[PDB]
Parts: C-alpha cells; sequence; structure tokens
C-alpha cells in the first residue's frame, strides 16, 4: 500500500561568469576654492601736516 | 585515477591598506577667505618700523 521513493539529484547553481574591468589612468579634479593670486606694486606718498 | 572527492576552493581575503585622504586641507580652507584678517593686520602694523 504505502510506497515511497528517493529524490533524484538537483541542478546546482552555475558559478556566475564574473565582472569585466577596464584598465585605465585617471586624474580626479575638484572645485577650486583658492583665490587667483598675482603680485603687484603700489606707489603712493604719505603726507602729514 | 578517478576521484570520489568534491572540490572546494577558498582563498583568504588579502590585506588592504588605507592611505590618508583629504579633499581639502585646513590650510586651503584658511586660504579660501579672500582676506585673512590676521595677516593683513601684521603687515599693516609694520609701517612705522618699516
Ligand atoms: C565579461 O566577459 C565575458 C567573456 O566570456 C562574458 O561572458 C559572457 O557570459 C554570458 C553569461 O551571462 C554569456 O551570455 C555571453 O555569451 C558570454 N560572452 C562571451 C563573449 O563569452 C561576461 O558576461 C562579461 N560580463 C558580464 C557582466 O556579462
Ligand atoms: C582557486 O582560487 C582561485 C579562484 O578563486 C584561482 O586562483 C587564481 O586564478 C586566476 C585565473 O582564474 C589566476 O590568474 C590567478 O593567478 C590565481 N590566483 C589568484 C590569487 O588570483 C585558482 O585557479 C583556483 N583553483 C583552481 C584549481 O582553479
Amino acid at each position: 500500500a504505502t510506497v515511497v521513493q528517493f529524490e533524484q539529484p538537483r541542478r546546482c547553481p552555475t558559478r556566475p561568469e564574473g565582472q569585466n574591468y577596464t584598465e585605465g589612468i585617471a586624474v580626479v579634479f575638484k572645485e577650486n576654492i583658492a583665490p587667483y593670486k598675482f603680485k603687484a606694486t603700489m606707489y603712493y606718498k604719505d603726507v602729514t601736516v | 585515477t578517478v576521484s570520489t572527492f568534491i572540490d572546494l576552493n577558498i582563498t583568504m581575503l588579502e590585506d588592504h591598506e588605507f592611505v590618508p585622504l583629504e579633499v581639502y586641507t585646513r590650510h586651503e580652507i584658511k586660504d579660501s577667505g579672500l582676506l585673512d584678517y590676521t595677516e593683513v593686520q601684521r603687515r599693516n602694523q609694520l609701517h612705522d618700523l618699516r
């Protein structure tokens, strides 16, 4: 009357193929907060009485 | 030779060093202001001795 069976093998997950990476050289720039700086010369005369 | 074993490959996670990184240093921030009040004062208080 009562009859059972063994379970058969299963499909195991495939190992994912994986990511591909591009080799490159990179230079990262940011916002400039430094003021523009340039040298100048002042000419004036102090006066007093 | 045939094998009854099932393979498994475990490689340890390699070491990795973190170098210090700053987007802006505090000297650049102090230089961000168009006029550092202290330096202006020190320059302008030398007129008689100069
Ligand atoms: C990175 O390159 C490999 C090269 O083999 C890609 O392999 C592909 O694998 C998928 C499975 O998702 C297949 O559909 C493609 O036919 C394979 N292509 C080739 C040329 O073998 C891999 O998929 C690529 N990266 C990603 C994220 O898929
Ligand atoms: C066991 O460890 C890794 C897979 O996790 C494999 O080692 C790397 O294999 C790649 C090619 O897939 C080589 O370019 C590297 O030199 C290997 N070493 C490292 C540290 O990446 C290794 O092949 C695996 N074992 C088998 C039998 O495939």
